[PDB]
RNA sequence: GGAAGCUGGAAGACGGAAUCGUUAUUAAGCGCCAGGUAGUCCUGGACACUGAAUCC
RNA sequence: UUUUUUUUUUUUUUU
RNA sequence: CGUAGCUGUAGAUGAAUGCUAAUUAUAGAGUAU
RNA sequence: UUUUUUUUUU
């Protein structure tokens, strides 16, 4: 359920996931599938909602209606089962990686907070030190401006388990 | 013209001429 | 390995019972079209033939049997068979 | 998105007519004018009555009859793979309507005289 | 009402609405009703200006039947079809005869059988039954009301074909047997003139009754003497036979009475002349490559013939094609049968009607939060198209 | 020798083991022709678009 | 452009 | 220009393209099943 | 991945 497939024979998006203000929704654009992101125990898994083609002719609402629109409803009403209930909703106690959250790392050559993130192809480097902030002031910062720049350009990452 | 590649290419070639082409297999 | 090859003919033999018949209407898809390419000698191109006589949807599902109906379609099979 | 003719919907294959609304491929071409040979015969005035069995409607449909209107259609369109960038092959019309022109075949739409052109 | 009140939404009852349109929404509006989680949630409508300027021709045409008024139909070209779901609901309620069908092509790309006839025209027997079927579920009431005219009893033959645009296809057989049987008094000079008048005088004389023996018209005898045009069960029994005479009876008889107002909608009129995906042996040499033509079948040609809106006393035709099911391209209007002085030119959304369809989710709970500051923002990246601005909208959070 | 129609029951869903290396408009895909003095390659030369990740 | 259009983009050039 | 976006088919358990009674093109000559 | 036209339908 984690994999990241990639198909050979496919146009590359710049963000292939597109990230919602709800935090357990996700829309991805490969294949035009509604998916849910939730924590569950320990890792990510997802529901994919089926948007292809094949009945009442009242109003074209529910049933077998083969419309791009059907996704977007099976998911908002399978939203509120969760809080409702309260089944899964508990916060990510499985870690990411070693440096904190994914996308960064520690300098080799010195005492650095390095984190990279691609925007329209430009991309930025240097971010914050850590010798002139010590090890607590500035790894808090690190991880404060990819959240902030991510809600700007809705650019979703996947989390690995590893 | 003795792969995939080439060989498809004058087909989808012909395509855009005015020509139907059956496309299919290769 | 060398069984296979045996094996397998009996598949080919098995052919010449199920003929005899006009036509295997019988198939295992819906679509009369795709049924009909189950035959010898027909293929996604003579398919398509036969069927343009019969004056029928694309995707029409096999109508009931009827003696009159195989004399037709049996009739259509050796013109689009001759080429 | 894979239509035929391209973006500016090209048309290389195609004559029109001057009289009428009726327009055919290349391909009709040649079983028009063999279809219509008695009357092109009588315009005029065996080995100059050779292709009179091709005549037949159904003889055409046939597998002898498939392979011989191929014969006479070379697929102008196909070529040699050195043929690349500007050598590329051009609208073979030109020759066709001077053949379809010239033997006074009627349309099949309204019984007329020479009045093809390129189109 | 007026035209102060533009571009605001008119509150639909769900159940009300359903009544009124049995069939079922006007256009691609069903797609959007779903995304309402709310199920008690009333339907909205814009009111755009291109109905106005339509609804007012309609008011004066009513009230002169009681050479001004309009007496030819409309076409919408470029939302089209979203003044649909106001205009139809409107005029019913009103007490006016609208056949409704914005799915048309349903009885030409799905399960089906066809005879092929002398007339050239093929029929649909399973189709045929739907088309009056459907029509009756809100039109009820009133048809039975309606008398039946007499001068145009049963001149219609099995495939909707005229009797006398059908004998002419024996023209030819008929032509040929008369010539072979001439020469009983073509063998017995005098003056040379009267002796080939008189030979001549025969062919008049045989042509005349060869023209009225031959050819048996079926004068839909299982009802000899008809009261109304809704009393008409017997189409719905025989199917096998007696389905396209009768559907093409009804269309006839309501041009030459006039008691009542009337009105035809069709939808998605740009995918009646392309071909079918039927297969037959009519193709011109690679012309369509086996296939039928969809206007070649009887019930798309009913509804392509725009032309003949003269003869509709009662009312008149409409028409709008805005969906991508097929390039428009140039579309020549000239070569249609519509006129340059008959087509409504829509053009993108404004942006104070813009506005109003974003805060219309909002209080659909549809949206999960919308800030007023890129309210603007958004208005460039679809460009206001309708189409462009539900889909993005849809797919992210929107604002 | 190249391509195409028709026909089609040639041998393949084995292995998450192992050997060839990439210093980002790198890697991975897809599309075009210039020369080889008639045709005549899956290699070499040469241009353009989508273009992710890691502790190197 | 409210009698205007009816639409994807390349490897030399408006000196 | 190709994978386009968009949009119909079967949300393929069955898409492998070689074998050949038979023709298309270059060349003086590439033929026989 | 495919559009009508030179006229004989109340």
């Amino acid at each position: 359920r984690q994999e990241f497939f990639w198909p050979e024979k496919a146009r590359r998006t710049r963000v292939p996931l597109y990230q919602n203000s709800r935090p357990n929704l996700v829309y991805d654009q490969r294949f035009r599938r509604f998916m849910c992101m939730w924590y569950a125990n320990g890792v990510q898994v997802f529901r994919p909602f089926s948007c292809r083609g094949r009945l009442p002719d009242g109003l074209g609402i529910g049933r077998g209606s083969g419309t791009w629109e059907r996704a977007r409803a099976k998911a908002v009403v399978l939203l509120k089962q969760l809080q409702r209930q309260g089944h899964l909703d508990r916060l990510a106690k499985p870690d990411v990686t070693r440096s904190g959250v994914r996308g960064v790392y520690f300098d080799t050559e010195e005492k650095l907070w390095v984190a990279t993130w691609n925007e329209h192809g430009l991309r930025r480097f240097k971010a914050f030190p850590t010798m002139e902030m010590g090890f607590d002031a500035a790894y808090q910062a690190a991880v404060a401006v990819r959240r902030q720049k991510l809600r700007e350009n809705y650019i979703f990452s996947m989390q690995r388990n590893r | 013209c003795m792969n995939k590649k080439n060989r498809l290419a004058l087909r989808k070639r012909r395509r855009r001429m005015g020509e139907r082409v059956s496309l299919r297999y290769r | 390995r060398q069984a296979k090859k045996q094996t397998k003919l009996a598949a080919k033999n098995a052919r010449k019972m199920k003929e005899s018949k006009g036509l295997l209407l019988e198939g295992k898809k819906t679509a009369l079209c795709m049924n009909l390419m189950q035959n010898t000698g027909i293929a996604w191109y003579r398919s398509l033939q036969v069927c343009k006589h019969l004056e029928m949807h694309r995707r029409a599902p096999v109508p009931r049997v009827t003696a009159g109906f195989r004399e037709k379609v049996t009739q259509a099979v050796a013109v689009v068979k001759l080429g | 998105a894979r239509r035929v003719g391209g973006i500016g919907r090209r048309c290389f294959l195609t004559l029109h007519c001057s009289a009428c609304s009726f327009f055919f491929q290349t391909s009709d071409a040649i079983k028009l004018i063999l279809t219509q040979q008695h009357h092109i015969l009588r315009k005029k005035g065996a080995s100059k009555f050779s292709l009179l069995p091709l005549a037949d409607a159904s003889l055409l449909l046939k597998r002898r009859g498939a392979l011989v209107l191929r014969s006479l259609h070379g697929d102008p369109l196909v070529g040699s793979r050195r043929q690349r960038g500007e050598f590329a092959p051009q609208a073979p019309t030109a020759e066709m309507a001077k053949m379809l022109n010239k033997s006074c075949v009627p349309c099949p739409r309204c019984k007329r005289e020479g009045r093809w052109e390129e189109g | 009402v007026g035209v102060e009140d533009v571009g605001r939404f008119r509150l639909f009852d769900r159940h009300r609405l359903v009544e009124l349109l049995p069939e079922g929404l006007a256009g691609e509006l069903s797609r959007d009703v779903e995304m309402i989680p709310s199920a008690t949630s009333p339907i909205g409508v814009m009111l755009r200006k291109a109905t106005l300027e339509l609804q007012m021709q309609l008011e004066l045409f009513a009230r002169v039947h009681a050479l001004a008024a309009v007496q030819r139909g409309f076409l919408l070209d470029g939302g089209k079809s979203c003044v649909l779901n106001y205009l139809i609901p409107w005029a019913r309620e009103n007490n006016w005869l609208v056949v409704y069908e914005p799915l048309p092509s349903r009885y030409a790309r799905e399960i089906g059988d066809i005879k092929r006839s002398s007339a050239g025209v093929y029929i649909q027997s399973s189709f045929s039954q739907e088309f009056l079927e459907r029509l009756g579920r809100f039109n009820r009431r009133l048809l039975e009301e309606l008398p039946v005219a007499r001068r145009c009893y049963g001149q219609a033959a099995l495939d909707g074909v005229h009797r006398l645009y059908a004998e002419r296809s024996y023209h030819s057989l008929l032509e040929k047997a008369l010539e072979k049987d001439l020469d009983e008094i073509r063998e017995q000079l005098d003056s040379q003139l009267r002796e080939e008048i008189l030979l001549a005088r025969e062919r008049l004389a045989l042509w005349h009754t060869y023209r009225r023996e031959v050819s048996i018209p079926s004068m839909k005898s299982r009802l000899p003497n008809p009261a109304s045009v809704w009393e008409i069960a017997e189409f719905g029994l025989q199917n096998e036979a007696f389905a396209t005479q009768a559907l093409y009876e009804v269309w006839e008889q309501l041009k030459k009475q006039t008691q009542l107002n009337v009105l035809i909608a069709v939808d998605e009129w740009n995918e009646c002349f392309p071909v079918s995906e039927y297969v037959s042996m009519r193709y011109e040499g690679t012309r369509f490559n086996g296939h039928i033509p969809a206007f070649h079948l009887s019930t798309p040609r009913l509804l392509s013939r725009f032309d003949d809106a003269q003869q509709f006393q009662r009312g008149l035709k409409i028409c709008a094609t805005s969906w991508r099911r097929s390039n428009r391209r140039d579309y020549r209007p000239d070569l249609l049968g519509v006129r340059q002085e008959e087509i409504r030119t829509v053009r993108n959304f404004s942006p104070l009607e813009f506005a109003n369809f974003v805060a219309y989710y909002h209080k659909k709970k549809i949206l999960h939060e919308f800030p007023r500051e890129k309210l603007d923002y958004f208005y460039m990246l679809s460009g206001g198209n309708g189409f462009q601005a539900r889909r993005l909208l849809a797919s992210l959070y929107g604002g």
